[PDB]
């Protein structure tokens, strides 16, 4: 299968055997559209919400993990919301997949590209 | 018949059985079927350990089936094949000694998951600036195969190594096999067979020579080629090259060196190129303006050749008029009053049987109902 | 609950060793009698677990033992007529290892029969009849013939007339060279 | 989920451009194997976009192309003797 990030290596896209890693694929690709950028699917997406103050910032990071258990059943996700200091809120999205029971290295990380 | 069943079904319905015989071998004294008995832990142990021999042999007669189709059958069993590419190493200097590369030399690609070492030792003799040796992928898959040029890593430099990369693609390289793969892979060697009839021989002789080829076998056809003279035990065969034109020397020797050794005993084969009969063709036709006068002429121009294909044409048979009548008229614009074969408006029989038509000039003379006239020669030699 | 390695291979005792053992003082282990009644079973699963390991190997005919050789004859299309239990075994090895590659792909050519000839061990020549023989022919006169489908079997004079040799080469002609063919068993005249 | 005159006109990249990008670093934007594997889809739309525009101009006699005046003459009534294939291309579009 061709994970998420469309990588040319070697002269053809990323395929890959491991499901692993396709699974942290369909994560990084869920969280990087936003709901509306699809217009197959225009409901698909994370919502986003930037400028404003940040009294309700639990809500977005429980419709983040709500998002996330529904889209991909193959993993189990916790999400954690931190404040920065200037205007950064940092989201900790802690995911573990339910076909391995050990953390599974993968050796496009080490590659450089 | 039906292929027996190693495995047992159920094995607790084994434990349960053989503490069933422990009260009837007793005759109704031993009544214990629990763990607590005293023997259930010795049946289940029994059971357990038939269980994994009964596994063991289901893996041996598979894998004695697997030999036998390797061994008897001659089809390996592809578990998975490591892919192999022809790496090239060019030196950056002319060494007056010969550069040794020793085995297993690691490259890599850019992104260092894909790794290939060399099978064997690179010996660049003195005064060479470039080797070739050929390399092995690191683990079987598909993935190893890659186009050339992007296996060029290498991470331990040797001094007067200039660059190191793979000319060739990676190939051969596959994970395993499914059993309807290597069921038909054996199937087809029990499949394997000579050729035994002119078709075949024919077959055989085309394959050899390529795409566009003809070839013709006659029976008991000597050497001089009399038809009145039979000769017991002979096959001769009349080949036309892949260009049409009769085969040459090379490629009559080419086609020797590849049936020779599949006649049986107690036959002669001889091999001779074919003959070609040059068709000249003139054509006198109406129109119906349906068309225009050149797409009228291209278009017979196509079916005629078409037409005269050689692997359209049987070597030895006449060429029919009519059937060339009936080729132009296929086309659909235009009606044929009038057509001449080599000045003639017969059939063209051949002199003997390994001659082939080819034709090679046609003359165009299209009229339409407003009687202009359109004139052409087409000469159709290669 | 021993892995299967240690007890088939490392103990070679595939029952005994998966008796209870944790509880020592009283366990099956700690009684001698648990040793001795599972013993038999023990060696009996042993010896069939190594027939098994071995079993491959029983499907290779040069490698293989003797008892599977008429086995194995009828899945490599060997039978009464082609097939006979007087073969020699080694004999019966060669024909059985190269039947699919070599015998029966290529029935009826002359390396085929003469393959055949020489795995019983059957000294012989084929020869086609002609008009010119390379070795006393003489260039200035004698001219080039061929036979067509005709040729011989030529043998050492080391065998006896219609003896062993003869009779056994003529049914191997007679079951290998083309039915067509025309052939005679001679005796070499070189 | 952008308009059509944009994507199929200033940047005639119908596919392309809808694939979404808000997610700068890691969006399909961000990634030039997305613009590579889309192009020739984008090209063969586009190409098809600019026929399906000079559609109407080849229902003109005069001014459509000549590969279209056989196939408008049963439209105009030309079929029977009337009609030939063998007239003039300017002769066709005046008939």
């Amino acid at each position: 299968m061709y994970v998420y990030p469309p990588r040319i290596i070697n002269g053809t896209l990323y395929k890959s055997t491991d499901l692993a890693e396709y699974t942290r694929g369909k994560i990084l690709q869920t969280l990087s559209i936003v709901r509306g950028e699809l217009v197959a699917d225009p409901f698909f997406g994370v919502p986003l919400r930037l400028f404003s103050n940040i009294n309700d910032y639990q809500s977005d990071v429980s419709k983040i993990q709500i998002i996330l258990e529904e889209e991909i059943t193959e993993a189990q996700f916790i999400v954690t919301g931190d404040l920065k200091n200037n205007g950064i809120v940092s989201l900790t999205v802690y995911w573990a997949y339910l076909g391995t029971e050990n953390i599974e290295n993968f050796e496009i990380d080490t590659s450089n590209i | 018949l039906n292929a027996p069943q190693l495995v047992v079904d159920d094995y607790e319905q084994l434990i349960i059985d053989s503490l069933v015989h422990t009260n009837v071998v007793s005759n109704g004294e031993f009544t214990d079927l629990d763990a607590s008995g005293f023997m259930r832990p010795f049946a289940g142990t029994m059971a357990y350990a038939g269980s994994e021999l009964l596994y063991k042999a289901n893996l041996a007669s598979i894998a004695a089936a697997k030999s036998f189709f390797k061994n008897v059958l001659g089809v390996p069993e592809d578990t998975g094949t490591k892919a192999t590419t022809t790496l090239q190493f060019g030196l950056s200097a002319s060494l007056s000694t010969d550069f040794i590369v020793p085995i297993n030399f690691q490259v890599s690609d850019l992104s260092g998951t894909l790794r290939f070492y060399t099978i064997g030792n690179l010996v660049i003799p003195a005064g060479a600036t470039f080797g070739t040796i050929e390399a092995i992928a690191e683990d079987i898959g598909e993935k190893y195969n890659v186009s050339a040029n992007f296996i060029d890593q290498y991470s331990t430099p040797l001094t007067y190594l200039q660059y190191v990369t793979n000319i060739r693609p990676a190939t051969n390289g596959r994970s395993g096999e499914t059993i309807d793969n290597l069921i038909e892979r054996c199937a087809q060697i029990i499949r394997i067979r000579n050729p035994v009839s002119a078709l075949d021989f024919e077959q055989l002789a085309e394959l050899t020579m390529g795409e566009g080829s003809r070839c013709k076998a006659i029976g008991l056809l000597g050497i001089n080629k009399i038809v009145t003279d039979p000769q017991p035990g002979v096959v001769h065969l009349f080949l036309l090259d892949v260009n049409g034109n009769p085969a040459d020397p090379v490629t009559i020797s080419t086609v020797g060196a590849t049936l020779q050794p599949r006649i049986m005993l107690g036959t002669r084969l001889l091999i001779s190129p074919m003959e070609v009969l040059n068709i000249e063709l003139e054509l006198i036709a109406l129109s119906d303006s349906s068309k225009t006068f050149q797409q009228l002429a291209d278009d017979i121009l196509e079916a005629l050749k078409v037409f005269f294909n050689p692997a359209n044409l049987t070597p030895g048979e006449p060429v029919l008029i009519e059937e060339v009548k009936f080729a132009i008229r296929s086309v659909g614009g235009l009606s044929i009053s009038y057509l001449q074969m080599n000045d003639n408006a017969i059939n063209i029989p051949m002199p003997n049987q390994w001659t082939i038509p080819r034709f090679s000039y046609i003359g165009f003379e299209l009229t339409d109902s407003e009687g202009t006239v359109y004139r052409d020669n087409v000469v159709t030699v290669t | 609950s021993k892995d299967a390695f240690t007890a088939w291979n490392v103990d070679r005792r595939p029952i005994y060793s998966r008796m209870p053992k944790e509880q020592v003082g009283t366990s099956y282990h700690d009684y001698i009698a648990t040793d001795w009644l599972t013993a038999y079973w023990d060696k009996i699963f042993i010896e069939c677990y190594d027939k098994l390991e071995d079993l491959p190997r029983q499907f290779d005919p040069l490698q293989c033992d003797e008892e599977y050789l008429d086995f194995l004859a009828p899945l490599c299309g060997w039978t009464a007529p082609y097939w006979s239990g007087d073969y020699p075994p080694e004999s019966k090895r060669v024909l059985l290892a190269n039947s699919y590659s070599l015998i029966w792909r290529d029935k009826g050519s002359l390396t085929v029969l003469s393959f055949v000839l020489n795995a019983l061990f059957i000294n012989h020549r084929i020869f086609v009849p002609g008009s010119f023989i390379l070795g006393q022919s003489q260039v200035s006169e004698d001219t080039l013939g061929a036979a067509g489908w005709e040729f011989e079997i030529l043998l050492p004079r080391d065998y006896a007339e219609n003896g062993y040799e003869f009779r056994l080469t003529l049914k191997i002609a007679s079951l290998f060279s083309p039915l067509w063919c025309k052939y005679r068993v001679r005796y070499d005249n070189l």
